């Protein structure tokens, strides 16, 4: 189970970015 | 007056708001609900009194029969 | 999901389906938080105003799904409940309190490009995260409007955290320290929200400390979608985190 949690294997384990993940760690560093 | 949410009323009510009557601490089914829930450990369980072992922000409850979500606060007058 | 655009694919792989048995229909969604248990909104499962009540029996799971419809035959898993259990003290006499449920699957999932579970937020991640203005993203396959109209594939909206008293005057429902609302201010000039058929589905934030994605909430309720002034409520996750573990690493 919950261990490998939360790393998209499309995503994070390819290393790409989803469209818009970003519009959300922008939303701390301001 | 009952300070903390009542944290700690610790008295004899046995009716929630809507004058319905308090199951038991120990029913063995208001046991059951209360399982899995964490309760703390002052708030001591009296018969069948209104108590608020949670912290229940909102205030003292029971139990009011069997079921989740069959449960209710109980009337006192906080602080 | 009001206002949101087609999810990319195995983007939330965490992302559940339940559907009642039959009528074969779309009850509520939900998340894989292991390959053994599902987390859901309580309300899809209980609700006897709207005499709703399921048990283990009239619904199950569908995993990896990406399409309402099609059945994607080597990606999506069907899974079937073993058991169900309903937070004690979830208030459906009232405010909708503590809408947190919980499904064992039957049969482990085998995860897959597709499929894989979400965290549960530490007190840490919770503690920093859970900050008005932050934005974390609904997912679901309820609903596109308010009224008037169902996706064909899974949809996103990125929604801002609102701040408590904000949410408080938002309503006349009792709202508690168990719940958070998010969404966009009337000036903010940006729309997005859950609507019905969202229940259950997951309330997500991805860590910067550590790049992982946390189940925040859960979409409890709210009224209307996406009107202005309202916002859409969530379960708080991390505060029913120990009823969440003291079942699990129960039985
Ligand atoms: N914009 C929103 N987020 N709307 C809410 C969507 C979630 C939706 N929840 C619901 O429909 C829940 C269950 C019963 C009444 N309800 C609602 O959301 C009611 N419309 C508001 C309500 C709150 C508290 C008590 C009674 C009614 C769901 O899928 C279950």
């Amino acid at each position: 189970g919950e261990a490998d949690c939360g790393l998209r294997p499309l995503f994070e384990k390819k290393s790409l970015e989803d469209k818009t993940e970003r519009e959300l760690l922008e939303s701390y560093i301001d | 007056c009952v300070p903390d949410r009542g944290r700690e009323y610790r008295g004899r009510l046995a009716v929630t708001t809507s004058g319905s009557r308090c199951l038991a601490w120990s029913s063995e089914q208001a046991k059951a609900l209360s399982k899995d829930q964490d309760f703390n450990p002052a708030v001591p369980l009296a018969e069948n009194f209104c108590r608020n072992p949670d912290g229940d922000e909102e205030g003292a409850w029971c139990y009011v029969a069997d079921q989740p979500g069959d449960f209710e606060y109980c009337n006192l007058n906080y602080c | 999901i009001v206002e949101g655009s087609d999810a990319e694919i195995g983007m939330s792989p965490w992302q559940v389906m339940l559907f009642r048995k039959s009528p074969q229909e779309l009850l509520c969604g939900a998340s894989l938080i292991s390959d053994r248990w599902v987390l859901t909104a309580a309300h899809c499962l209980l609700y006897p105003p709207w005499d709703k009540n399921f048990t283990e029996n009239d619904l199950l799971v569908r995993i990896g799904k990406h399409s309402r419809t099609r059945y994607e035959r080597n990606i999506e898993k069907i899974s079937m409940l073993e058991k169900i259990y309903i937070h004690p003290r979830y208030n459906w006499r009232e405010n909708l309190d503590r809408d947190i449920a919980l499904m064992k699957l039957k049969k482990p999932v085998a995860f897959s490009d597709y499929i894989h579970p979400v965290c549960l937020p530490d007190r840490e991640t919770a503690a920093s995260l859970l900050q008005a203005g932050y934005k974390g993203r609904v997912t679901g396959w309820g609903n596109l409007k308010e009224t008037w109209g169902q996706p064909s594939v899974l949809q996103v909206v990125n929604l801002p955290i609102v701040e408590r008293p904000v949410c408080k005057d938002s309503t006349r429902i009792r709202i508690t320290d168990n719940m958070f609302c998010a969404g966009y201010k009337p000036d903010e000039g940006k729309r997005g929200d859950a609507c019905e058929g969202d229940s259950g589905g997951p309330f997500v934030m991805k860590s910067p400390f550590n790049n992982r994605w946390y189940q925040m909430g859960i979409v409890s309720w709210g009224e209307g979608c996406d009107r202005d002034g309202k916002y859409g409520f969530y379960t708080h996750v991390f505060r029913l985190k120990k009823w969440i573990q003291k079942v699990i690493d129960q039985f």
